[PDB]
């Protein structure tokens, strides 16, 4: 039974927190990679109504 | 543990503080850093000199997790307004993290990058970007040579980063 | 396999759930417009004939905000309830 | 939502009572930033309540 | 080697072997960055040895 489920690593969204706040000043038009892997996870699933 | 949204609201404040002052001028941490250093004995007791250590590592974290745009500001304007904010960064790594934050006569691994990913940002986001680099690492002969000597130990680290 | 399959289902149901309040709403279409489904999906939001732990949790309100949408028969909360009550050598 | 109705109700009883709101006024009771950092740090990110 | 004795002892007696590093160096066994993450990933911060 599985009841719920945990958490794991409020440690590693601040690792990416970092390198993205490093990143954003190292450009400052051209795009992010962000919506590039959100596209690519969502098209990977199924399109199912299951 | 207790704190690691704490920290995050940090982040947060520090950024907006780039961005409102970038609309040369000083960061208010190095004065908070003075006060504290100051405020422990100066006595050489061995509980006092390892209370100044802790304080100093928790110091060497917190700038860790904020932006390397404290050290070295961001966007040098011209090189008359020039090493501003560097100097404060210096003053701190001579007077103290040269003590309690370092092995072998060298930095950390972790600041050396945290400076160096800095130093770039602001330099490639100026013009003359080579010419005002070589600037302060001529400076740095002078003034916080310990820069230079740990970016020697911590280099086959960087090297990739920063080409 | 729908016993198999309604497990899994339910899984993903409640760890949106977490993450969100307020019960995610693919499972509250599935009530009224697959009801059988409804039925081999409803079996493991209550399959916990199992010590209930002190604290309230997950599987618990998951429960308790279906009971509140009025949802949930009372029949099988009530089987819920009491199957959890629980020489050659 | 949270643990029982009646410690829920105790809460809001007290937090509505008016003796109270006049008792917060005159104060270094009134919780300054700093106090409600320390026990903001004193809890942990293991045992949430949220 | 097989000594029943402290575990820390155990562990960097094992480290330092040569004939565990030569096989680092085979190399579905080197840790990449996301077998790394995977593991991360799973720990809590609830308890935890560090």
């Amino acid at each position: 039974l599985v009841f719920g489920g945990r958490t794991g690593n409020e440690d590693i969204i601040s690792r990416l927190q970092e390198m993205v706040a490093d990143l954003e000043l190292q450009q400052d038009s051209q795009e992010h990679f962000l919506f590039e892997i959100f596209r690519r996870r969502l098209q990977a699933l199924t399109s199912g109504w299951s | 543990t207790g704190n690691e949204d704490i920290i995050s609201r940090l982040q947060e404040m520090v950024a907006d503080l780039e961005l409102q002052q970038d609309l040369s001028q000083e960061h208010f941490l190095f004065e908070i850093f003075r006060r504290r250093l100051q405020a422990l004995t100066s006595g050489w007791s061995v509980a006092a000199s390892l209370q100044r250590q802790r304080e100093l590592l928790m110091y060497k974290r917190i700038l860790l997790r904020l932006p390397s745009s404290v050290l070295c500001g961001s966007s040098f304007q011209a090189e008359q307004p020039i090493t501003a904010r560097c100097e404060q960064f210096f003053h701190l790594v001579n007077s103290e993290m040269r003590n309690f934050c370092s092995h072998g006569g060298a930095l950390t691994q972790d600041i050396t990058a945290h400076f160096f990913r800095g130093l770039l940002n602001a330099c490639l986001r100026s013009r003359d970007p080579s010419l005002m680099v070589d600037f302060i690492l001529a400076k740095c002969q002078t003034k916080c040579p310990l820069i230079l000597t740990s970016a020697l130990v911590w280099w086959p680290s960087l090297e990739p980063v920063l080409l | 396999e729908p016993h198999s399959q309604a497990l899994q289902d339910v899984e993903k149901a409640i760890m949106v759930f977490e993450h969100t309040g307020n019960i995610p709403v693919t499972v509250m279409e599935a009530s009224i417009f697959r009801r059988p489904y409804y039925v081999s999906h409803f079996l493991p939001a209550l399959l916990t004939p199992r010590v209930l732990p002190k604290v309230p949790d997950s599987r618990v309100a998951f429960i308790e905000s279906l009971k509140r949408a009025d949802k949930i028969p009372p029949s099988l909360y009530s089987t819920y309830c009491q199957a959890c009550s629980a020489e050659p050598l | 939502h949270l643990p029982s109705a009646d410690w829920q109700r105790a809460a809001l009883s007290l937090w509505t009572h008016r003796t109270f709101r006049e008792v917060l006024k005159e104060e270094d009771v009134h919780l300054t930033y700093q106090d409600w950092l320390h026990l903001e740090l004193e809890i942990q990110p293991e045992a949430d309540a949220l």
